């Protein structure tokens, strides 16, 4: 899944 | 005698912009990581480090967040470059042979 | 991942116009991961696959890469001076600086919490602080957020 930095 | 600038002849890639998240698959990792190697690896043999950039720039526009049940789920990020860059940088591969 | 070579023809076309690119190696090339935290600092799952994925293509590309992993913002600051510093910048040709972390606008983090001003960082290599690169390709990527807004995209008309 797509996460933040 | 020709003096220089305090600073010049730099280029930065950012994974985002000012004020925004950059983004990254828990698995493959951080989308602008994967689409810079693509873009280098694939054409650095004939493309400068700048117009690279563009081309990077053009595959994290066209990406989307996969985070279903989540606020990153379509989600969307924009790379940019900035660039003191006084000429052309060619990386010229593997030359010579 | 392989690196396509380019041809004679194409270097014989372009070196007159671009920067002199043909020391071996090309330059320097550090790379600079942060991936586990605690000083809101979540651990970078996927960290891992950047990293190798830089590595494997900076060296390929020709350059002598430098590793660096989970340094906190002293211990980055002291280590990119470092390698600023070092003697093969003479007679390399190039420079690359990859800085891999969690941050905000204009800032990274170490894994202390701690911040680290990109404006700083580019100073250890500009011309007078590191006259050894004066007129000579200096490339920086980033990859660490600049703030926590998430960008929800727009429809196209």
């Amino acid at each position: 899944v797509d996460v933040a930095d | 005698k020709m003096r220089l600038p305090t600073r010049s002849d730099m280029i930065c890639g950012y994974a985002c912009l000012k004020g925004t998240a950059a983004m990254r698959n828990t698995k493959r990792g951080s989308w602008y990581i994967e689409a810079l190697a693509q873009v280098f690896s694939e054409r650095a043999c004939d493309m400068h480090v700048a117009d690279m950039l563009v081309k990077v720039n053009a595959l994290i526009k066209d990406r989307e967040g996969y985070a279903p049940g989540t606020e990153f789920h379509r989600c969307k990020e924009m790379s940019e470059y900035c660039s003191t860059l006084c000429r052309h940088l060619y990386l010229f591969p593997g030359h010579p042979p | 991942m392989q690196v396509k070579p380019c041809t004679p023809e194409f270097y014989q076309t372009h070196f007159q116009l671009a920067y002199r690119l043909q020391s071996r190696p090309r330059g320097l090339a550090l790379v600079l991961s942060n991936v586990h935290f605690t000083g809101e600092l979540e651990f970078r799952s996927g960290g891992d696959v950047d990293h190798s994925t830089l590595v494997t293509l900076f060296k390929l590309l020709g350059y002598d890469v430098h590793v660096l992993c989970d340094q906190t913002a002293q211990e980055m600051q002291e280590k990119l001076q470092n390698f600023a510093q070092l003697p093969a910048h003479r007679v390399t040709d190039s420079c690359i600086v990859a800085l891999l972390s969690h941050g905000v606008e204009g800032a990274i983090y170490g894994v202390d919490g701690k911040l680290l001003q990109l404006q700083e960082v580019f100073q250890l290599f500009d011309n007078a602080n590191c006259p050894s690169l004066q007129n000579k390709p200096k490339m920086f990527f980033i990859q660490a957020c600049r703030g926590d807004e998430t960008d929800r995209g727009v429809d196209q008309q």
